[PDB]
């Protein structure tokens, strides 16, 4: 019921891969550091983003079979994917261990950041759910890999052979979840849960960025074709 | 058309 030497080998290749990451104390820091204009943090917002789609493409390249996948399901799986990852590892980054009070000023900072206040609850309770469910990192890099290679995806033509490249990454997280986490057999399928609700994220994307409480809203060429921006 | 993603996704 362990992890086989196979398990083993995907669970450390995705780890390393998304270890490739950019450093969350540096975003937390420059948020909690000084209060900026919803300007200053539309403009904070495109360069996070823009980064994160850029470090999205490097680690879907990574996930193992991705490469032998037709080419216009790589880009309708990417497209797809892009904005929950960004969401998840915004989520993430939310729910990483800060001093005392840092955690609440972090949420004060996101929430006064110039995001229409119509997407701010939403946003915050997935957040906070993410929390309740104290994931692990291997957690989150499976997720985003599950994530990623979501087969009732529109506009996937070939959904088996994405499928058979969620499953081993599927079954990876559920032995992890019954290995360390035998107080909640139900960790599986709440982690499941969750990426329902990351879907939630997709109808409005492109009107939380132009709802953005900013005079002029520039997006980077990158972020207009993974955004429905511009 | 989606081309820096294709770019992204088809160099290396
Ligand atoms: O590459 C990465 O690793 C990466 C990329 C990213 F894009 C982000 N996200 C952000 O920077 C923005 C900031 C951006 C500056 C303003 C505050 C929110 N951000 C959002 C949010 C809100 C709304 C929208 Cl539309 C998108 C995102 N929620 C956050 C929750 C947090 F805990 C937090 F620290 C930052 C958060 C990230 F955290 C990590």
């Amino acid at each position: 019921m362990e992890l086989t030497p196979d398990q083993q080998t995907l669970l450390h290749f995705i780890m390393d891969s998304y270890n490739k990451q950019r450093m969350p104390q540096e975003i937390t820091n420059k948020i909690l550091k000084e209060a900026f204009s919803a300007e200053e943090n539309f403009l904070i917002l495109t360069e996070m983003a823009t980064n994160h789609v850029q470090v999205l493409v490097e680690f879907t390249k990574k996930l193992p079979g991705f490469q032998t996948l037709d080419h216009e399901d790589q880009i309708a799986l990417l497209k797809g994917s892009a904005v929950e990852a960004m969401f998840l590892r915004s989520a993430e980054i939310f729910n990483k261990k800060l001093p005392s009070g840092h955690s609440d000023l972090l949420e004060a900072r996101i929430r006064n950041s110039g995001i229409s206040d119509e997407y701010i609850t939403p946003m915050f309770s997935f957040y906070k759910s993410i929390g309740e469910l104290k994931m692990t990192q291997e957690e989150y890099a499976l997720l985003t890999a599950i994530v990623i290679l979501s087969p009732d995806r529109q506009y996937i033509k070939d959904r088996e052979a994405v499928e058979k490249l969620q499953e081993p990454l599927l079954d990876v997280l559920q032995k992890l979840c019954k290995i360390h986490q035998p107080e909640n057999p139900q960790h599986f399928a709440c982690l499941l849960g969750r990426l329902t609700e990351l879907r939630t994220f997709n109808h409005h994307h492109a009107e939380m960025l132009m709802s953005w409480r900013v005079n002029d809203h520039k997006f980077t060429p990158l972020l207009c074709e993974i955004w429905d921006v511009q | 058309d989606h081309q820096l993603l294709r770019y992204l996704l088809d160099k290396d």
